Order: structure tokens, then C-alpha cells, then sequence
């Protein structure tokens, strides 16, 4: 049980890094640019309509 | 003169210097019918105001123009609680006119009744964990959040049939002994919903005590959006005229936000993005200026503003807008309703500002942000311990984290849990987090002093 | 003169308009309200009314001002609460028994019964005379520089007429100006725009120090006064506690106060706690009250007002900086002057930016960001001043990637990151070094380093001793507690008495979390001085725990820093500390065998 | 930017007429001869903004203001020092020295006259109490060192005074315990044998040591300690042996 | 003629069309303050003209305009250095004269005296891996890139101080043939920032080998966005009259791209992307036209530009249109200044599309673009495996990812550590380059030549 904990200890603790790593970047800068597009992008037609 | 056009629900009348700003016009037709509105923007040689009674059916060389010769107020007395009244301003209890002899404006207070001062007595809603964790002091903003799977209008009945009650028992413990109003507007609800609020408030005993505003969704967004407005000035005017706590319940803002969003492609300013009008703020502003305490120290003007999200997303402006004028904000969670819980509201998203000056004296106790911080700690490690049970399994999770799992399902099932006619106090709330946190020993809460701990253990 | 053309929702619309700028104040209809004109197009000139527009009908006349809409600059301006328009609250308390300013109702920036004492100044007849110069005085504080009466900006010629000494009113003509003949009467109070900026003779970087009562301010970065740094705020749960106890805690001559978009109950707060909580100098007769200026604006203000309050607490600040001394300005927040722009840009019909925010946005704040700061003062004294600007950043789309506070932080210089768990903790202020920066830190550690400074190596030393101590806690929480040498545990102990001492420090209290500069210099040499007598002696061979033991009063001494008072016969000198360096090195003599 | 360098030379000229009125100062004068020469000419306004747009008149208003904040520096510390006066000599060798220097705004010479003006300004609205006498004779000893040593050299008696008049004005007025203390310390720690023979009067000596004696009396429950404290109480000087002749007693 | 309204920095005036476009005009005012102006639109009875010094304050009867009859042309003079002035036109802070005996037109294409031919030479700046991983030579435009948190001014002039004092030992080294001049141009920044780069500049340098620019936070887009017109004219009249090189820094770019950005939506134009005027890279490409070398074969003009993320994503079309129309890309990193390396320029996403052009084959060995390219790719390939190294660390890493870990450590440690004024050369930084990458073995540096790297194994 040992020899079990301590093999899962370093898959536990790869994955809790890599997890926390390689999670938030992504859809973080996808969303803040696909929310900045949608932004300017819903914007300019009612720009353009009032113009 | 005679009408110019209609496009849409603002309607072009021919008039140059005759109408005021704000000023209520009447439209004489030749089909029998009349039909009244307010001037919402007045121009030179023009006039676009829109009608609240109907959105069509007028003529173009067949109308007639009529001065009424008063603006459009809200008629502030002391007989306006108790009855049963339209959004725009007139009743429909079928009865005599229900006038008084003070007229307010519905842009705002002339009196300048703005607070200058921070808030010391706390006022209660009818809620244990509302009131414990949330509670808010006199003239203090605090919104609840909501969306689109929970009942939001009957947590606002609730909480106004709810209300009312703990000022005899807090008058008789010596605290807040005055006179307490209630202030009810309606925007964008159904029949159903007035009819079962002015129903499940007539049985309580509250609704004499308190106003009825109905706004459905069938009338015009200018009724809607000047629904509030009445209320705000009759609680405002009754605050500062009486020197009594009015509380204003003001549900919902999605429907006077999408009634002002649809009011902002109709004048010629540009909206915002989302396309929602970019002059929200001021809007929310306006409504939001009549609150705090009233002059005179023995007065405030309290409102409570509900707001609906669609998926409770905070990337619309509303809720950014909104939760930022505001000093804090309480969720509800869609897991607690789902699980039972009555109202389920969770205290780890929500937050109060100012929560440790928000209590009054004579009628709380002083250990009620000392228990609310044992019993937050112990319901946010109840829920991080509810989480990792069933990760970690029921042969390997800690020793606390069962107590505080237990105390998590009891505290949630006991203090949040309530019925819809169940009146509480401080005390009742205070007494009912010291017998669910009695289940903890006393080396596992650090929050509270040892007297007020080993004698209320 | 003009006519109401037009009155659709709060801006209304005034043809028959001609000879008007783009600031020109005028009063619409015959209630007299407030307003601006924001833009003209045509013969028409579009103005936005800050009052309530109810009641008010096209073809009332509009009767301007003959002058842009700006507010007075004289004696009287500190102890009284205004609006951002130059409206004062205070006066119609009184009167109409109100908390704002009601419809159809405008009130002066200057009362008209209030008077003060006029001296002279060193001019007389026949001599020449410029904008800034010192043609008078008044006195009206005796803790503090007093409110000199300065010669008007854009204004020159010689002196035909001089007042003499004695009692008189604002409104009175008490100084008169020869050029082109008959030029103009003078008077106590002087006109000038809050869209312009002020006169001033040169703008340098920020070399002049000031007390500020923060250690962890002046123990993570060098104090300065002239500097342009941005905080986080918290919303009213912690800002307001950060800005009363700067402003309150700090030692300066003059303080400004501009409340933007607060909610009402920060402003009733820090004035009611202004008057009821001394100053740090001890000061009577309204120490806290008369040295500093009150500007607060709810949120259910004008958007005109609320834009314009920045405006007018950096032209007082700009004033008191002209008048030769050096004052604080503390403004909350930048997200509601932007949200108040994008407002009244979508009121006013114009194209805005992505995010509802305009491209004027960044011009007002480099021109608010480079509009304050420290220089010479202008005129024919050549005095010295400072204005530091402190503006709180707060969001205002729902996250940090916004382009006010992204915006905000590219023109500011310097940075302070507030943490919010030290602030939930009732602990204030609390500024992380790791997210902290500053790039005035080379020119105030050279000239404050110029004399006898010990700032630069105690202020490196401490932010690489926390820098190095959330690292050795990250590695102890990752690897474990039996891993590290006695050196970790030295630094952590270090890191721990550093951080619980300055980053531990309270707001709430008055001689627990104000302290000069030489105070926290030694405390931080002092515990410098200790991390390395400890690693010195550790070095030499030594256990942890004998050295801990070792070691006694020396940690209770320089750990009960924070709190004994400062006054020990002088406001810096301390005995107490000196004692503590020979202490320790007698301890870390005895320690090391 | 004319206005500004005309109106710099007029009160450079206003501030040179009242720096010196009999020409004493001729080095200080003589550097001011481009600014005070178009001073002595009746001349309107537009005549000096034009002669000093067209490179006929004095220039340079920022650097003309940096040698000017210098001059009123030396005015107001030459100002500040009354009723005592300095040495011709010494205040020519200070002008220069001042005027030879980089910077005269970021260093303490600056702040030491603005906190030595702010002591003074103090001194002007007060009442008759012992922090305000032993404020006034710490800035009129202060003052006299000040007159006496210049502002170029550095002596600890002045840094002492300048200290224990601002440690003095940072106290409230229920601090006599403190102001008592800090007086005796500073006058058992001042070299000389008297501080206050020569400048302050002798009624403000009498009144401090009738103001130690009746502060320390009040401490005492003895006839003959109260009558032999009391008998002290008449002197007109102030010295050290007066100190410790009234520690001793109590 | 007078002006009839005025909206934000533009001013409409009513006139008749007799004026050219282009043509200078002046607003007089009753304040005693004369304004200069461009005339962007010409009408019958109207006409748009945008004022370059002030953007409030103007009367519509109250104020005249005059025409002076002269076509928008800056005089450039030989006698500009030693000089303060701002750039409007004039001196506005009644510094030195910007008279001159030349004059040059600001409209783009004056006399055509860009390059036809590619250069070959090699620039230094101080920087290792600037000089080394960029390939920057005369004549060759490169951006640094920077963001809200780290020091990009004090970077930015930390590399002029650098570049200062690096030409020198280059033209002592036989790296050029002339004389070296400074165009410094500074557009919506503060007093204090550059107070501190005046400073820098004349602590590492002199006063007279430079340009004083300068413009003011508190005046108008159009006033600052005049700055680089008279700045490329006077570097590009000074590179071509005397046959020297000349270093403009373009700072910042942030508000040339949020003036022009800044006025376009108060017209009658439509926007592009993020509100930004569809005519930008016309505007940001007439400015990066005029670079490259000069008439005569003596000449050239180095564009330094320095630009600020206003919202640091990768999304902004000033990044994105500034680094595709230069010929050079440099990015600074955040994580590198936060770990201590100054200066913290990152080679990662560095890469430029004239290395081959701008790599020296005359004054420096033919071996620094194969050393720059396999140092280039062994540091992203050490990114890579400090990528690994972050995931997993000791559990997957092989013999290859701790070889490029170290070489990424000893390069990043090595190559990127310098001070504030001391400079390098290109054959210190093969060497130093060349040591670097000896610890690499034989198999994994397949990528370059056998004759090459035989010679330095």
C-alpha cells in the first residue's frame, strides 16, 4: 500500500500541476478576445444604423 | 394640432410650444375612444410622446390636441397603503380617488433627501440567513440576485409579506419602535403573480400596511419604467414627511431594463453594446438616488432591488452596472431550490458591505457577525468537505470535515430552510446558529468570545 | 439672449445662440438650472442640463453667463463640502435644509458672507505684476501654511491699486490692474476654467519628500510627494478606510478630497470622521477639518459634475500647489469618471469605443495623470510645491482586461496591489510587493539617500525577504516543513516579523500605524540588522533552536515595534533603537560561541 | 512667458530694493544690473514684453526663476532672522554660496527655512503659556545662531533648537510633563552658560523659572522645600545652576 | 469667415470654398491666444477644419478666422540640435527657433527618398540579444513592444542610452561612415517621464546630438499627431543634407493611435475594428514609409518606435498593423523583468522577415545569422523544455530536455544579463553565444553546418 501510495503520489502531483497550468490561459485569452470582438463587432452595426 | 405620424410606439404629434417637459397630453379622436400619454421628448415645431393606453389606432388628419395642465406625479398621502393601484398612476380598485394633498415629482427628490451619514440600525427583511449573514442597516442598497429557473417573485413576496412583523417584537425589545412602511411596485409580472402577491399578502396582514403597484407586461415600457419611480417618491415622501423605515421592494429590473432598452431605439441616441442603451447608469441611477436615511435622524428610505438573470451571466452590463452602484449583492443558488431548500440562497457568492456596522443596538446582538463568521467559515468548509467526500470517500475524509459536512446539511436544512408565512428575528436567528454550530466543540471555533461562547454554548 | 429650441431627456437643445465656446455656463428656462454646453452644432448649441430637466417647456429664454464655467479660487475654500460643479452642500443645509443642491436652485462657489482678513504682500505701486505672484495673505490656519491670496492666472500689467490691511468681503473690489488703461476690478476670489490647466512655472520629477504616516508605504517604497501611483479598491470595504487613513494619517498642509461615483455613505464616513479624529501634529480648532477640502458626489449626481470634480480638485490641488505647499490628493474612482464619460457620450449621441468607453478617455487621463505632480511653484516667488496624485482603479466591464483600468495603469508610474485577505483581516494597508512597483524609487533613494538615507538596502532587503519567503513557504507547503536550513527559518522569521509589523498594520488606530520615516528605517535596520547577525552567526556554526533561545528580547524588542509611540523627546530620533543595535550585537556575540 | 519674466524683474528689483537700501551689497546687486536697470526707466509694460520676446530684455524665465526662488531664499532668510541682523559679509558669502549651488529647493537648507518660517508663523497667534516661551526662546536662540552661523554651515545647537521646536510644536498643550522635560534637557545640554541673557528679556526668564518653581511646586508637602523653591522664584536669569539648585531642593 | 459650431477638437467653420486643402489657417480668439489650424474639408458655405492647439473655449460669433495662404509645410534647418522645443509647429514654450532654410512637405512623399536597394550593415545598440537575435542594421525600422506592468520608458531609454554609446564604438570599429544624430519625439507623455529620459540623456550623453520634442497630456490628438511629420522631416532633411545616420524614437504609439482613433466618431466617417478610423494604416504607414536609406549612399533613417499594450492582448490592431508594417519585432516580457533579467526582452516571439538584410556580411563574421538562428531556435527549444520542466519536471523529462534546460538557463542568465550603460559587440556575442551552445552535443546540432560548428566545438 506503500509502494501504491507513493507511485499515485507523483501522478497526483504532475497532474496537479499541469491541471492548474494548462487550464485557464486558453479560454481565458479566447474569451476575453472572442467577448472583445463580439464587443466592437455588435457595436458597429448599431453605429451604423444611427449613422 | 393634428397628428404628424406614428412609427413603432412613439407617436408624432404637431405641437410647438404647448406641451411642458413631462407634461401629461390628451389626444381627442373622432372614433370615441381618448387616450392620454406624457410628453417624453418635446422639439421645436414636433412632439413625440408616448400614449399609455394603447400603441396604435390613431388618426393622421383626424386627431385633436388637448392641455391638461398638470405633469405627471404620484399623488403621496397617507391613504395610498392598502389599496391597489396602476402602474402609471391611477387605481383600479374601483372606488373613489385615492389623491393626496402632496404632489412629488417622479425624476427625482427636490427636498434633497440624500443620506449624509452612515447607517447604525439594522433593519430586518423576515430572514434568518438574509438577516444574519446579508443583513443590511437603514438606507443601506443591497440587491438579490436571481435568474430565470428560481421563483425571484415569490422570493421578493416573501420577503414582503415577510417583512412587518419583527417591528413589534423589536419595538418591545426597545429598538426600533416607529411606524414601518412597505413600498410594492410591479414591472413586467403577470396577472397571476399580482393576483397571488396581493392575495399571500392580504392573508399575512400585510398588504394594508403596505402599496400595491401593478405593471403587466401588455402596457406600455414608460408605465414600467415610471412604475418605480411612484414608489420611490411615495416612500421618499412618507420617509421624510412621517419619520418612518420604509422598505421599497422593487422587482424586477430585467423588465425595466429591457423596457428601457427598447425605449432607447426609439429616441435618437445611439444604445450601447449587447444592445442595451448606453445610459443604464444614469437610469439605474435615477431610481437608485432615492435612498438613505432622510433628514431628521428618525427616517430612511430603504430599497431592495431584484434582478433576473437569463443564465445568471455577469457578462451584460446590468449586473456590473448594477452590483457596482450597490454595496454588495446575495445569490441565489439554483442547486439549493433544486435541492429543497427554501429560499436557497448560498453565503460563499454573496458579500454585504459594511456588514460589521449594519447592526443597531437594542434590538441584535453583538454576536451576530462573530457567529456569522464561525457559522460562514463552517458552511464554506462544510461545502469544500461535501466536494471532497466524495473524492477522497467515507473511509478517508477528515474528522472535521464530517461535522462540518453534518453541520453543513443541518445548517442549511435548518436556518435557510423556512416557510413562506414563518416570521423570525435576530434572536430567533442568533439562537438558531448557536444550537447548530453546538454541535462543534469549542476548540474548533475561534471567531466569538469565551463569555458570550460558554454561555450561549 | 437665447431660446429653448428642443428638451428631450436630460440634454436639451438651445437655438438664437452665437459668441458661445465649448465651456461657456449658461442658465436654460427661467428656473436658472445648471448647465453646460458640451457641443454646438450650427447656429444651435447642444447644452446638458445637470439639474432635473421637469418642468421646462421650448421657448423659455437662456441667459449665459458671459464667461467659461468655472469655479472660484479663494480664501474659505477648506472646511466646507461642495459638489464637483463648484455648488457648496453645506450652505444650502443650513437654509433649505437639504443634503443636495434641489431643482431650480444654484448656489456660488464662493458664499458672499463670509468674510476674511486681507494683508498685504511685499508689492506696492508702480511695480510690475504676474500670474502666481504674492500680492497678499490671509490668515485663516495656524497648524498648517496659510491660504496666501496669489495675483490672477493669464493676467499681468502694474499695480495702480493696492488694498490695504483690514476686513472685507469677497465680492468687494479690493484690487485693481493697470494695462490698456482702465483693464478690469480685482477681488479676493479669482475665476478660472476647470477644463484648462493651471499656470505654472516648470514640472520636474518628484525629489521633495513628505510625511505620509504609512510604514509600509515608506518601508516598501521611498516617500515622495509628486508621484502618480494607482491602487485596487474594494468597492467601500476597505478603500475609504485606506483613503481616511491616508489622508488623516498624513502630515501635509493641505489635503483634496474628490468623490466621483461613490454610493454616499465613504463620503458621510470620512467627513464625519474628519472633524471627530485629531491629526497626527496635534492640531486644534479643526485640524483635520480646515486643512483639508471636501468634495463629495453620490452616484445619483450629474455625469457633468461627476467628470468636472476630477477636474476641480486637481485645479485646488493645482492651487495649493501654486501657493507653495505641498498636498495629497486622494480620488475614488477613475471607473466611475469613465463610466460618467461613456454616459454622457451615449446621452449625448455620440460613436463610442468597444466597451462603451471613448477615445477621449485616454487624453482626459494623460492630461489628469500629467496635470498633477511635483514642481516649482509659479509666479515672481519661485516657491516650492507638490501635488501627488492617488487615484483608486476599479473595474468597470467586469474584469481586469477592461481599457480604463488596462489603460489607467499604462499612463501611472507607479503601482500598489492591495490584497484582499489582509484587508478582510481588518488589516490596512496591505501592498504586495511581488505585484508593487515603482520607477521613482532610483531618484528619491538617491536624494533622500543623499544626506544619511538607509532606505535603498532596507527596502531591498525587505521586499526580497518577502520575495524569498513566499518562495521558501511555497517549497515548505510543497516539499515540507524538514527540508529547509536554519537560513529558510531565519528568513522566514525575518519575513514574519517584517510582514506582521508593516504589512500587520491596523487603520483604525492613531500612534500604532502613523510613524515617521527615520522610525521605520530603523525598525527595518534593526531587523536587518538581526537577519544578519543571525545569519552571521549561523554561518559560524549554530543550532536554530539554541539560536532562537539565544536570541530573547532581542525578537519580543523588535517584534513589540509596532506598538510603542514614536515620541521619545523628538518625532524621529529614538533611543530606544539605537540601544537595539548594540543589544543585538551583544546577543549575536554571545550567540555565535 | 514675458509677463512672467517682467513681473520676475520687477519683483527682483522690489526684493533687491529691500534686500539691500543702502547698497551694501554690491556683489548681490551687481548680478541683478540686467533686471534692475530696466526697473530705474519709466517704461509701459508692452515695452519690457517686447524688449523681452526680441532678446533685448532679461530671458529665460524658468532659469531667471531658479536664481530667483534662490534670491527670495536668501531675502526670507535674511527676512526671518529679526529683530537680530547678520553680517554684511557673512550674508554676501551666504548669497554666494547659495547662488553656487546646483539646486537650492532638494536639500535641507530649503526645508530648514520653511520649517525655521513655519516656527516663526506659528509664534505670531499664541497666548501666554510655558510651550509658547520656551518655543520663543528656542527660536530666538535659534534665531540668533541662525543670524549668527548662516545657513551654509552646520551646527547641532540649531539642528537641537529646530528639533525641540518642532518636537515642541507637534505637542498638544496638555504636555507641560514632556515640554518640562524636553526644556530641562535642552537647557542641561546647551553648552553655553546662559541661552537666554542677551536676547530674551528678563521678564520671559522670570516667567519661565516662576513657571518651572510653580510647576514644581505643586509636587511638594514641605514648608521649607515650598518657601526654599518659592525664594527662587524671584530671579530674573536663567542658567544651570538655577536647574539644578531647584532639582536639589525637590 | 467665422466659425459656425465647434464639436470636440474639430471646429466647423462657415466660408467659401476659395481656400485650398492643406492650407494653414489661425482661429482668433478674445482670450489674447492664437490657435493654428489644417483645413481637412473644403464646401460651398462650409467648410472642416481641425485646430491643432486647443479643443474648448472657441466663440461662434465671438471669434474670426484668418487664411494665411500657405500649403502645411514644417521648415527644417540644420540647427536643430541643442534646441528645446515642442512639436506643434512653433515653439509654444518659447524655447529655441525652429526656423530653418529648407522646407519640406509633411504629406508622405516630399522628395521620394527612400531606398531602392537592400542595405547591408550591421547596427549596434548595446543589446546581445537585440544586436544578435534581431539583426538589426542601418536603415532598419524595429518596434519595442512593452505592456501596462513592466518599465517600458525605462527600458526604452535604457536602449537609446545604450545605442548612444554603442554607435560609437562601432564607428571607431568601422561599422559606419558619418556622423550619428537623435530625433527625439515625445507625444502624450508626462513631465516626469521625461525629465528622467532628459536626464538619461544627458547623464550618458550630451544635449546638442539630440532633438527636444515635446507634447503636452493636456492639449489636443491633432497638435501631438503634428509631432511626427516635423520629426520625420527634420531626420529625414538632416540624413539627407549632411549624410548622417539619424535615430528617431517614436514614443508612444498609444496616443498617435488614440488621436486619430480618438476623433472618429465625432465625424461623418465610419470606423474599423475597436473603434479605431479605417484609414490607420495609411496613417502608421506614411510615418513607416519614410525609412530606409538615404540619397547619396551616406544617409539612412532609424526608426525606433516605442508602444504601449493598452489592453495586453494580441488582439489590438496598433501591435498586430505596427509589427506587420516594420520590418522588426521586438516583445518584452513581464516574467523576465519579474525574475530580475534587465533588460527582460523576450527572443521567443521575436522574428522578422529582412534577418538576411540586416545581418552584416562586410564589418562582422558571416557565422552570426547561423549562430543567431540555432541559438534562436535552441532558446525556444529551451522554452519548450522549461515548459516541461513547469508541467511535469523530474517525471517525463529526458537527458535532452535538461541539456536545453540548462542552455536555456545559462543563456537566459548569461546572454540577457546586462547593466544600464555599458554596451557589447557582435563578435563578444558569437564567442559568448558560441560558449553557450558548445554544451549542446554533436547530435543535436544537426541544424548547422559541420565546417562551422567544427570550428568552434
Amino acid at each position: 500500500a506503500f509502494i501504491i501510495l507513493d507511485e499515485v503520489i507523483k501522478v497526483t502531483n504532475r497532474r496537479v500541476n499541469a491541471i492548474e497550468h494548462v487550464i485557464i490561459p486558453r479560454t481565458e485569452n479566447t474569451i476575453a478576445y472572442i467577448n472583445s470582438e463580439l464587443d466592437e463587432l455588435d457595436r458597429e452595426e448599431f453605429y451604423r444604423l444611427k449613422k | 394640432n393634428t397628428v404628424s405620424g406614428v412609427n413603432g410606439p412613439l407617436v408624432i404629434l404637431e405641437k410647438v410650444k404647448f406641451p411642458r417637459y413631462n407634461e401629461i397630453v390628451n389626444l381627442t379622436l373622432p372614433d370615441g375612444t381618448v387616450r392620454q400619454g406624457q410628453v417624453l421628448e418635446i422639439r421645436g415645431d414636433r412632439a413625440i410622446v408616448q400614449v399609455f393606453e394603447g400603441t396604435s389606432g390613431i388618426d393622421v388628419k383626424k386627431t385633436t390636441v388637448e392641455f391638461t395642465g398638470e405633469s405627471l406625479r404620484i399623488p403621496v398621502s397617507e391613504d395610498m397603503l392598502g389599496r391597489i393601484f396602476d402602474g402609471s398612476g391611477r387605481p383600479i380598485d374601483n372606488g373613489p380617488k385615492v389623491f393626496a394633498e402632496d404632489y412629488l415629482d417622479i425624476n427625482g427628490s427636490p427636498i434633497n433627501p440624500y443620506a449624509r451619514i452612515y447607517p447604525e440600525e439594522m433593519i430586518s427583511t423576515g430572514v434568518s440567513a438574509i438577516d444574519t449573514m446579508n443583513s443590511i442597516a437603514r438606507g443601506q442598497k443591497i440587491p438579490i440576485f436571481s435568474a430565470s429557473g428560481l421563483p425571484h417573485n415569490e422570493i421578493a413576496a416573501q420577503i414582503c409579506r415577510q417583512a412587518g412583523l419583527v417591528r413589534p417584537t423589536k419595538d418591545v425589545h426597545d429598538g426600533h419602535e416607529e411606524n414601518f412602511s412597505i413600498v410594492f411596485a410591479a414591472m413586467g409580472v403577470n396577472l397571476e403573480t399580482a393576483r397571488f402577491f396581493k392575495q399571500d399578502f392580504e392573508e399575512n396582514g400585510s398588504l394594508e400596511r403596505t402599496s400595491l403597484f401593478l405593471n403587466l407586461a401588455n402596457d406600455p415600457t414608460i408605465e414600467r419604467i415610471i412604475t418605480p419611480r411612484l414608489a420611490l417618491t411615495t416612500a421618499e415622501y412618507l420617509a421624510y414627511q412621517t419619520e418612518r423605515h420604509v422598505l421599497t421592494i422593487l422587482t424586477d429590473m430585467s423588465s425595466y431594463a429591457d423596457a428601457l432598452r427598447e425605449v432607447s431605439a426609439a429616441r435618437e441616441e445611439v444604445p450601447g453594446r449587447r444592445g442595451y442603451p448606453g445610459y443604464m447608469y444614469t437610469d439605474l441611477s435615477t431610481i437608485y438616488e432615492r435612498a438613505g436615511r432622510v433628514e431628521g435622524r428618525n427616517g430612511s428610505i430603504t430599497q431592495i432591488p431584484i434582478l433576473t438573470m437569463p443564465n445568471d451571466d455577469i457578462t451584460h452590463p446590468i449586473p456590473d452596472l448594477t452590483g457596482y452602484i450597490t454595496e454588495g449583492q446575495i445569490f441565489v443558488d439554483r442547486q439549493l431550490h433544486n435541492k429543497g431548500i427554501y429560499p436557497p440562497i448560498n453565503v460563499l457568492p454573496s458579500l454585504s458591505r459594511l456588514m460589521k456596522s449594519a447592526i443597531g443596538e437594542g434590538m441584535t446582538r453583538k454576536d451576530h457577525g462573530d457567529v456569522s463568521n464561525q457559522l460562514y467559515a463552517k458552511y464554506a468548509i462544510g461545502k469544500d468537505a461535501a466536494a471532497m467526500k466524495a473524492v477522497v470517500g467515507e473511509e478517508a475524509l477528515s474528522i472535521e470535515d464530517k461535522l462540518s459536512l453534518e453541520f453543513l446539511e443541518k445548517f442549511e436544512k435548518t436556518f435557510i430552510t423556512q416557510g413562506a408565512y414563518e416570521d423570525r428575528t435576530v434572536f430567533e436567528s442568533l439562537d438558531q446558529a448557536w444550537s447548530l454550530l453546538r454541535i462543534y466543540p469549542k476548540e474548533m471555533l475561534n471567531r466569538i468570545s469565551p463569555k458570550i461562547l460558554d454561555e450561549f454554548y | 439672449y437665447g431660446a429653448i429650441y428642443s428638451v428631450s431627456g436630460p440634454v436639451v437643445i438651445a437655438e438664437n445662440m452665437i459668441g458661445c465656446a465649448m465651456y461657456e455656463l449658461v442658465k436654460v428656462g427661467h428656473d436658472n438650472l445648471v448647465g453646460e454646453v458640451i457641443r454646438i452644432d450650427g447656429d444651435k448649441a447642444t447644452i446638458q442640463v445637470y439639474e432635473e430637466t421637469a418642468g421646462l417647456t421650448v421657448g423659455d429664454p437662456v441667459l449665459r453667463t458671459g464667461k467659461p464655467l468655472s469655479v472660484e479660487l479663494g480664501p474659505g475654500l477648506m472646511e466646507t463640502i461642495y459638489d464637483g460643479i463648484q455648488r457648496p452642500l453645506k450652505a444650502i443645509k443650513e437654509e433649505s435644509q437639504s443634503i443636495y443642491i434641489p431643482r431650480g436652485i444654484d448656489t456660488p462657489a464662493l458664499d458672499r458672507t463670509i468674510k476674511w482678513q486681507f494683508t498685504p504682500g511685499k508689492f506696492q505701486v508702480g511695480d510690475h505684476i504676474s500670474g502666481g505672484d504674492i500680492y497678499g495673505s490671509v490668515f485663516e490656519n495656524s497648524l498648517i501654511s496659510s491660504h496666501k491670496i496669489l495675483l490672477p492666472p493669464r493676467s499681468r500689467g502694474t499695480i495702480t491699486w493696492i488694498a490695504p490691511a483690514g476686513e472685507y468681503t469677497l465680492d468687494e473690489k479690493i484690487l485693481e490692474v493697470e494695462f490698456d488703461g482702465k483693464k478690469s476690478d480685482f477681488t479676493l476670489y479669482h475665476t478660472w476654467p476647470v477644463r484648462v490647466p493651471r499656470p505654472v512655472t516648470e514640472k520636474l520629477s518628484a525629489d521633495y519628500p513628505l510625511l505620509t504616516g504609512q510604514r509600509v508605504l515608506d518601508a516598501l517604497f521611498p516617500c515622495v510627494q509628486g508621484g502618480t501611483t494607482c491602487i485596487p479598491g474594494a468597492f467601500g470595504c476597505g478603500k475609504t478606510v485606506i483613503s481616511q487613513s491616508l489622508s488623516k494619517y498624513s502630515n501635509s498642509d493641505a489635503i483634496i478630497y474628490v468623490g466621483c461615483g461613490e454610493r454616499g455613505n465613504e463620503m458621510a464616513e470620512v467627513l464625519m470622521e474628519f472633524p471627530e479624529l485629531y491629526t497626527e501634529m496635534s492640531g486644534t480648532k479643526e485640524p483635520i477639518m480646515k486643512r483639508t477640502t471636501l468634495v463629495a458626489n453620490t452616484s445619483n449626481m450629474p455625469v457633468a459634475a461627476r467628470e468636472a470634480s476630477i477636474y476641480t480638485g486637481i485645479t485646488l490641488a493645482e492651487y495649493f500647489r501654486d501657493q507653495g505647499k505641498n498636498v495629497s490628493m486622494i480620488a475614488d474612482s477613475s471607473s466611475r469618471w469613465a463610466e460618467a464619460l461613456r454616459e454622457i457620450s451615449g446621452r449625448l449621441g455620440e460613436m463610442p469605443a468597444d466597451q462603451g468607453f471613448p477615445a477621449y478617455l485616454g487624453a482626459k487621463l494623460a492630461s489628469f495623470y500629467e496635470r498633477a505632480g511635483k514642481a516649482v511653484a509659479l509666479g515672481s516667488p519661485d516657491r516650492t510645491g507638490s501635488v501627488s496624485i492617488v487615484a483608486a482603479v476599479s473595474p468597470a466591464g467586469g474584469d481586469f482586461s477592461d481599457p480604463v483600468t488596462t489603460a489607467t495603469l499604462g499612463i501611472t508610474q507607479v503601482f500598489w496591489g492591495l490584497d484582499k485577505k489582509l484587508a478582510q483581516r481588518k488589516h490596512f494597508p496591505s501592498i504586495n510587493t511581488s505585484v508593487s512597483y515603482s520607477k521613482y524609487t532610483n531618484v528619491l533613494n538617491k536624494f533622500y539617500d543623499s544626506n544619511y538615507p538607509e532606505f535603498p538596502v532596507l527596502r531591498d532587503r525587505m521586499k526580497e525577504i518577502l520575495s524569498n519567503a513566499e518562495e521558501l513557504e511555497q517549497v515548505v507547503q510543497l516539499v515540507g516543513k524538514s527540508a529547509l536550513s536554519d537560513s529558510d527559518k531565519i528568513t522566514l522569521d525575518v519575513a514574519t516579523l517584517i510582514k506582521e509589523d508593516f504589512l500587520q498594520q491596523n487603520g483604525y488606530s492613531t500612534y500604532d500605524a502613523f510613524c515617521p520615516i527615520w522610525k521605520t528605517f530603523d525598525m527595518m535596520r534593526a531587523f536587518i540588522s538581526y537577519h544578519d547577525e543571525a545569519q552571521k552567526a549561523v554561518a559560524n556554526g549554530a543550532n536554530w533552536s539554541k539560536l532562537a533561545d539565544s536570541t530573547g528580547d532581542v525578537k519580543h524588542a523588535v517584534s513589540s515595534s509596532k506598538f510603542f509611540e514614536p515620541s521619545r523627546g523628538e518625532k524621529e530620533v529614538h533611543g530606544e533603537f539605537e540601544k537595539l543595535l548594540s543589544t543585538m550585537q551583544e546577543r549575536f556575540a554571545e550567540s555565535t560561541d | 512667458y514675458h509677463s512672467q519674466v517682467v513681473g520676475k524683474i520687477g519683483y527682483i528689483a522690489r526684493c533687491m530694493q529691500t534686500i539691500d537700501p543702502e547698497n551694501n551689497l554690491k556683489k548681490i546687486r551687481e548680478d541683478y544690473q540686467d533686471v534692475l536697470i530696466w526697473a530705474e526707466k519709466n517704461y509701459r509694460f508692452e515695452e519690457i514684453l517686447e524688449a523681452s520676446k526680441s532678446g533685448k530684455c532679461p530671458n529665460d524665465l524658468d532659469a531667471l526663476s531658479r536664481r530667483s526662488l534662490i534670491l527670495l531664499e536668501l531675502l526670507r532668510l535674511v527676512s526671518s532672522i529679526s529683530p537680530f541682523k547678520m553680517k554684511l559679509d557673512l550674508i554676501e558669502s551666504q548669497y554666494e554660496k547659495m547662488k553656487q549651488h546646483v539646486n537650492l529647493w532638494k536639500s535641507d537648507y530649503h526645508v530648514k527655512l520653511n520649517q525655521l518660517n513655519q516656527l516663526t508663523d506659528y509664534l505670531k497667534n499664541a497666548a501666554p503659556t510655558p510651550k509658547n516661551n520656551f518655543l520663543r526662546a528656542m527660536t530666538s536662540v535659534l534665531q540668533m545662531q541662525i543670524a549668527q552661523y548662516g545657513i551654509t554651515e552646520d551646527n547641532e545647537g540649531i539642528n537641537q533648537l529646530f528639533k525641540l521646536g518642532l518636537h515642541l510644536l507637534a505637542m498638544a498643550n496638555e504636555k507641560i510633563d514632556e515640554q518640562y522635560h524636553l526644556f530641562k534637557g535642552y537647557v542641561k545640554d546647551q553648552p553655553e552658560e546662559s541661552p537666554f541673557e542677551g536676547i530674551l528679556p528678563a521678564e520671559d526668564q522670570k516667567i519661565l523659572v516662576k513657571t518651572m518653581i510653580d510647576y514644581a511646586m505643586p509636587k511638594l508637602s514641605s514648608k521649607v522645600l515650598q518657601d526654599k523653591l518659592s525664594a527662587l522664584s524671584s530671579s530674573d536669569v536663567l542658567t544651570k545652576t538655577l536647574l539644578d539648585s531647584i532639582d536639589r531642593i525637590v
